[PDB]
């Protein structure tokens, strides 16, 4: 069912842009760990920081599980699910520290997460 | 047992994948530090003729870096990359040294090293071999300014009369694949030519003020030069090693492969046989 | 379309071997990179949408647009906007050339597509 | 134990990530050694002779110890010697960090095994 | 019976070295294929020199193989093993080939095995 005719062309498009970026940053993971992280371009490491925010905010705490870990759980709709990646793709927040994306729900939640962490 | 030719063959694959990212990022580098290298060569002739024609047309034989001196305490640069994976390419110019200071005296007090690279520090210190100065973590695109304070400083020990020669080990580009160990002599100078054109120069400054400004300046695009030819050995060097690197790990990868492919297949038509024995035996 | 398939397998042939090497983006020299480029908007060229057919007569001249050059300065992009805008102009105004290629099923005169072609590349990209 | 496992786990987890890779070291980042030398660690305190089991509240002390860093700074070969001796030393004086341990069975009073450790690392 | 409780420390902690520096060897012939073996590093550069007299220290001439052999046989008590090995592990036979430990029985063989070589 992933096909245009039968999901949104905005669903569609960022669907698209993190199955590439992830995949990008799995063909430089070797490149990342045997030279120095300051020997990638400009683009490559925007590219890398983008692709470890994205990592971690496919995170989600559970309701069934909230007895384990003590996470509250949380359900996220299908439009803010698109909003939050596309805000990450579109790199208009990127002054955010990947720990901030780690078991949040939707992406306001991961914004005033990160000044909870007094950042 | 199949399970041992699968881990094999996984880690294997792992070792072909990280050789061939390591190879096409030299390749890269490469490409830049040849056209770097021929990009100077302009460069290196002119201050070359300059420096030769106004030294030797008339310039003084007095002067301490071209007039003749006894030799008791011996300078020696050595060039080496901050990381491996090259081959052979740092063990020859360590092993060359190392054997030359030994063929007249091994004695830690007579001469003075100089080192360019980790690898050639921590074999140094592993050695037991003092150094006098260091520098480490160079950018595989060297500028002049990041090797300046080392070159300004090599000469300057010579000019203080601390050493009484100085010697430089380093490979040198000579073709795409092959490549040597070299030596020369930086300091005194030695390297004569005959006085057939002058170039234009001020009247009134003194022939020793200019050769204290003009000669150092040479020994240091020199180093300059030998670092660019170090840096196109060291990419082409990491280029052909992980190459035939690459090469080994993949006829090894289908020899594996053979054989985890015989040991499944020959499993398979047993089973198959249980299948019928065990049918017929009803 | 022998008369253009081949050209098409060699252009082919040679960006499939080089593309790998050159994966960087413009390490490799002017007679590589031409290569490169050509092959990349071919491979533009062979892509096409689920249950949308494309008839012989418009396969020949899309096909012999690319293995001549004349998409060589539009941004790879364009490619399939420059295909749908090109085939949809040839088709309205232009019939006389569909119509000599299904009945000859050979080209004999292409002078009037390339000077045809042209005037759409100069008045609508 | 939960507390202290879950470091241990990460640890190991990164770890295993990282050999894959770890044949060559001498051009591995600095950074990338940090997690090498940890993970090298915490597999020691693994290792345990046959017929010697370790109690809950000094499994607890030693793995709380390897992934805070307090065994990190310990040389690989050295690490094996250094846990036997500082299990005698917190048993021998001040054994009320493994006496509140049995009880309670949830920590939450670090201040104190902190800088008890601090005295056996002076000097031992 | 290889257990600290049936033999000595010293015969326990020789095998234990013995085993382990064997399977150091074993996990290193892919790397020392795929790169040569200049790019090892000076530990496992010695280990396999180690391993390498040591897997050929471990043959012995046999009296019921004489035909075979060529050579005249002989026994060996398990105080010259024990120390034959710990003197090899400890790294005081280092400037000794590896052709020397092959066929000998005891360990001061091996060194005038080396003296019949120049």
């Amino acid at each position: 069912i992933m096909d245009p005719r039968i999901v949104s062309e905005e669903h569609y498009e960022v669907a698209r842009r993190v199955r590439e970026i992830l995949q990008r940053y799995k063909d430089l993971q070797d490149i990342i760990a045997i030279l120095g992280m300051e020997e990638l371009s400009e683009e490559d490491k925007l590219i890398v920081q983008r692709a470890r925010k994205i990592q971690r905010f496919l995170s989600q705490p559970f309701h069934v599980a909230e007895h384990f870990t003590g996470r509250p759980g949380k359900y996220v709709p299908i439009e803010d699910t698109i909003r939050g990646f596309k805000e990450i793709l579109d790199g208009k927040l990127d002054d955010v520290p990947e720990q901030a994306f780690y078991m949040v729900g939707t992406i306001e939640e991961a914004v005033e997460k990160a000044k909870k962490m007094k950042k | 047992s199949l399970r041992d030719i699968k881990t094999r063959i996984n880690a294997t694959k792992k070792t072909s994948q990280i050789t061939k990212a390591m190879e096409m990022v030299s390749t890269s580098k490469l490409n830049r530090a040849e056209q770097n290298a021929k990009s100077f060569v302009p460069y290196m002739e002119k201050i070359q003729e300059v420096v030769a024609n106004v030294a030797l047309g008339a310039g003084g034989a007095s002067h301490p870096m071209l007039v003749s001196r006894p030799v008791k305490k011996t300078g020696y640069l050595v060039i080496t990359s901050d990381r491996g994976l090259a081959g052979a390419y740092n063990s020859n110019v360590l092993r060359l040294v190392y054997q030359t200071i030994q063929k007249r005296h091994a004695c830690p007090d007579e001469y003075a090293i100089i080192v360019i690279g980790r690898v050639g520090l921590s074999f140094f210190r592993k050695r037991n071999m003092p150094v006098i100065l260091d520098i480490t973590r160079l950018p595989d695109q060297p500028s002049f300014a990041d090797i300046k304070e080392i070159a300004r400083k090599t000469v300057g020990l010579f000019a203080d009369g601390t050493f009484d020669e100085l010697y430089m080990y380093y490979n040198h580009y000579v073709s795409a694949i092959q490549q040597e160990v070299t030596e020369r002599k930086l300091l005194p100078l030695t390297d004569l030519a005959e006085n057939k054109q002058r170039t234009v120069y001020e009247f009134e400054p003194s022939q020793e003020e200019c050769l204290d400004v003009l000669l150092p300046q040479y020994a240091e695009s020199l180093i300059y030069g030998a670092l660019l030819d170090a840096k196109a050995s060291e990419h082409a060097a990491r280029m052909t090693a992980m190459k035939n690197a690459t090469d080994n790990a993949n006829e090894l990868i289908r020899t594996l492969t053979l054989s985890y492919n015989r040991a499944r297949q020959a499993a398979i038509t047993q089973e198959i046989t249980e299948i019928v024995a065990g049918a017929n035996a009803l | 379309m022998k008369q253009v398939a081949g050209k098409l397998r060699l252009d082919l042939a040679q960006y499939r071997e080089l593309q790998a090497f050159a994966q960087f983006a413009s390490d490799l020299d002017e007679a590589t990179r031409a290569q490169l480029e050509r092959g990349q908007r071919m491979t533009e060229i062979l892509k096409q949408p689920q249950y949308s057919p494309m008839p012989v007569e418009k396969q020949v001249v899309i096909i012999y647009a690319g293995t001549n050059g004349y998409l060589d300065d539009i941004p790879v992009e364009k490619v399939k906007e420059f295909e749908d805008g090109f085939l949809e102009y040839i088709e309205s105004k232009h019939p006389d050339i569909l119509e000599e290629i299904r009945e000859k099923k050979a080209l004999d005169d292409e002078l009037e597509e390339k000077l045809k072609k042209a005037i759409k590349e100069f008045k609508a990209t």
